[PDB]
Protein backbone atom coordinates (compact mmCIF):
# COMPACT_ATOMS: atom_id res chain seq x y z
CA UNK A 1 0.00 0.00 0.00
CA UNK A 2 0.75 3.71 -0.60
CA UNK A 3 0.63 4.90 2.97
CA UNK A 4 -2.88 6.25 4.09
CA UNK A 5 -4.09 9.39 2.29
CA UNK A 6 -4.94 12.49 5.43
CA UNK A 7 -8.29 12.11 6.44
CA UNK A 8 -11.71 13.68 4.70
CA UNK A 9 -15.36 13.45 6.07
CA UNK A 10 -13.90 10.99 8.22
CA UNK A 11 -12.52 8.71 6.02
CA UNK A 12 -8.64 7.84 4.73
CA UNK A 13 -7.79 6.19 1.43
CA UNK A 14 -4.44 3.76 0.52
CA UNK A 15 -4.00 2.51 -2.99
CA UNK A 16 -1.81 -0.59 -4.37
CA UNK A 17 -1.42 -0.73 -8.21
CA UNK A 18 0.15 -4.87 -8.57
CA UNK A 19 3.40 -2.42 -9.69
CA UNK A 20 5.35 -5.40 -8.91
CA UNK A 21 6.24 -7.63 -12.63
CA UNK A 22 2.20 -7.34 -14.16
CA UNK A 23 0.04 -10.27 -14.61
CA UNK A 24 1.69 -11.61 -17.61
CA UNK A 25 2.14 -14.54 -20.40
CA UNK A 26 -2.26 -14.79 -19.90
CA UNK A 27 -1.91 -15.11 -16.31
CA UNK A 28 -4.43 -14.08 -14.30
CA UNK A 29 -5.06 -10.46 -12.53
CA UNK A 30 -3.40 -9.80 -8.97
CA UNK A 31 -5.77 -11.16 -6.70
CA UNK A 32 -7.40 -8.27 -4.40
CA UNK A 33 -9.01 -4.84 -4.52
CA UNK A 34 -6.85 -1.85 -5.55
CA UNK A 35 -8.11 0.76 -3.11
CA UNK A 36 -9.28 0.94 0.03
CA UNK A 37 -11.09 3.83 2.57
CA UNK A 38 -11.53 3.43 6.40
CA UNK A 39 -12.64 5.41 8.97
CA UNK A 40 -10.66 7.47 11.19
CA UNK A 41 -9.25 7.46 14.52
CA UNK A 42 -10.51 10.32 16.48
CA UNK A 43 -13.45 8.22 17.93
CA UNK A 44 -10.32 6.17 20.69
CA UNK A 45 -8.35 9.85 21.18
CA UNK A 46 -11.84 11.42 22.10
CA UNK A 47 -13.78 8.71 23.56
CA UNK A 48 -11.67 6.34 25.45
CA UNK A 49 -9.97 9.26 27.13
CA UNK B 1 -18.94 -37.34 25.57
CA UNK B 2 -18.33 -40.77 24.89
CA UNK B 3 -15.86 -40.59 21.66
CA UNK B 4 -16.98 -43.16 18.61
CA UNK B 5 -13.25 -42.91 17.61
CA UNK B 6 -10.27 -44.55 19.96
CA UNK B 7 -13.25 -45.78 22.21
CA UNK B 8 -12.93 -43.50 25.07
CA UNK B 9 -15.50 -41.02 27.56
CA UNK B 10 -13.56 -37.55 27.86
CA UNK B 11 -14.25 -34.11 29.84
CA UNK B 12 -14.84 -30.79 27.46
CA UNK B 13 -14.57 -27.24 29.67
CA UNK B 14 -16.93 -24.21 29.52
CA UNK B 15 -14.66 -23.12 27.08
CA UNK B 16 -15.41 -24.98 24.12
CA UNK B 17 -18.76 -24.52 22.49
CA UNK B 18 -18.84 -27.61 21.16
CA UNK B 19 -16.87 -30.63 20.69
CA UNK B 20 -18.37 -32.96 18.25
CA UNK B 21 -17.26 -36.53 17.82
CA UNK B 22 -18.26 -36.85 13.81
CA UNK B 23 -15.47 -38.51 11.85
CA UNK B 24 -14.83 -37.29 8.03
CA UNK B 25 -12.23 -38.95 6.16
CA UNK B 26 -11.67 -37.78 2.27
CA UNK B 27 -9.11 -39.45 0.20
CA UNK B 28 -7.86 -37.85 -3.32
CA UNK B 29 -6.04 -40.01 -5.67
CA UNK B 30 -4.05 -38.94 -8.81
CA UNK B 31 -1.38 -41.03 -10.56
CA UNK B 32 -0.22 -40.45 -14.29
CA UNK B 33 1.85 -42.28 -16.56
CA UNK B 34 3.96 -42.51 -19.82
CA UNK B 35 5.95 -44.31 -21.47
CA UNK B 36 7.50 -44.31 -24.95
CA UNK B 37 10.12 -46.86 -26.82
CA UNK B 38 11.76 -46.30 -30.29
CA UNK B 39 14.26 -48.41 -32.76
CA UNK B 40 15.71 -47.01 -36.19
CA UNK B 41 17.53 -48.63 -39.05
CA UNK B 42 19.76 -47.34 -42.33
CA UNK B 43 21.63 -49.04 -44.89
CA UNK B 44 23.03 -48.13 -48.37
CA UNK B 45 26.09 -49.58 -49.99
CA UNK B 46 27.47 -48.46 -54.07
CA UNK B 47 29.62 -50.78 -56.02
CA UNK B 48 31.83 -50.96 -59.18
CA UNK B 49 33.43 -53.36 -61.36
CA UNK C 1 3.75 -44.65 -36.40
CA UNK C 2 6.34 -43.27 -33.07
CA UNK C 3 4.27 -39.84 -32.81
CA UNK C 4 6.52 -39.55 -29.81
CA UNK C 5 9.17 -39.09 -32.41
CA UNK C 6 7.65 -35.23 -32.48
CA UNK C 7 7.98 -32.04 -30.53
CA UNK C 8 6.80 -31.59 -26.95
CA UNK C 9 5.41 -27.70 -27.24
CA UNK C 10 4.92 -26.02 -24.11
CA UNK C 11 0.74 -25.09 -23.63
CA UNK C 12 -0.55 -22.17 -25.41
CA UNK C 13 -1.14 -19.15 -22.63
CA UNK C 14 -4.41 -19.53 -20.81
CA UNK C 15 -7.09 -18.62 -23.22
CA UNK C 16 -9.36 -17.16 -20.72
CA UNK C 17 -7.24 -15.66 -17.66
CA UNK C 18 -9.35 -16.73 -15.05
CA UNK C 19 -12.79 -18.62 -16.29
CA UNK C 20 -13.71 -22.15 -17.62
CA UNK C 21 -10.25 -21.24 -20.05
CA UNK C 22 -8.66 -23.52 -21.91
CA UNK C 23 -5.04 -24.07 -23.09
CA UNK C 24 -3.99 -26.21 -26.58
CA UNK C 25 -0.21 -27.71 -27.97
CA UNK C 26 0.47 -29.25 -31.29
CA UNK C 27 3.66 -31.32 -32.71
CA UNK C 28 5.33 -29.26 -34.74
CA UNK C 29 4.26 -31.31 -37.77
CA UNK C 30 7.23 -31.18 -40.55
CA UNK C 31 6.21 -34.37 -43.02
CA UNK C 32 8.65 -36.97 -43.93
CA UNK C 33 8.89 -40.10 -46.45
CA UNK C 34 8.83 -41.42 -42.75
CA UNK C 35 5.72 -40.17 -42.43
CA UNK C 36 4.28 -40.47 -45.21
CA UNK C 37 4.74 -44.72 -45.10
CA UNK C 38 4.55 -45.07 -41.61
CA UNK C 39 0.79 -44.25 -40.71
CA UNK C 40 1.46 -41.41 -39.26
CA UNK C 41 -1.47 -38.99 -40.97
CA UNK C 42 -3.82 -41.43 -39.91
CA UNK C 43 -3.07 -42.66 -36.27
CA UNK C 44 -1.32 -39.59 -34.65
CA UNK C 45 -3.18 -36.10 -32.76
CA UNK C 46 -2.03 -33.19 -34.14
CA UNK C 47 -2.38 -30.89 -32.03
CA UNK C 48 -3.98 -31.60 -27.80
CA UNK C 49 -6.60 -28.85 -26.10
C1 LIG D 1 -9.92 -9.86 -14.41
C2 LIG D 1 -9.94 -11.38 -14.37
O1 LIG D 1 -8.72 -11.99 -14.83
C3 LIG D 1 -8.55 -12.24 -16.23
C4 LIG D 1 -9.52 -11.30 -17.04
O2 LIG D 1 -9.46 -11.74 -18.40
C5 LIG D 1 -10.98 -11.39 -16.62
O3 LIG D 1 -11.63 -10.12 -16.79
C6 LIG D 1 -11.12 -11.88 -15.18
O4 LIG D 1 -12.31 -11.40 -14.56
Amino acid sequence: WSSWSPCVQGKKTRSRECNNPPPSGGGRSCVGETTESTQCEDEELEHLR
Amino acid sequence: VFSGDGKDFYRLSGNVLSYTFQVKINNDFNYEFYNSTWSYVKHTSTEHT
Amino acid sequence: CFCDHYAWTQWTSCSKTCNSGTQSRHRQIVVDKYYQENFCEQICSKQET
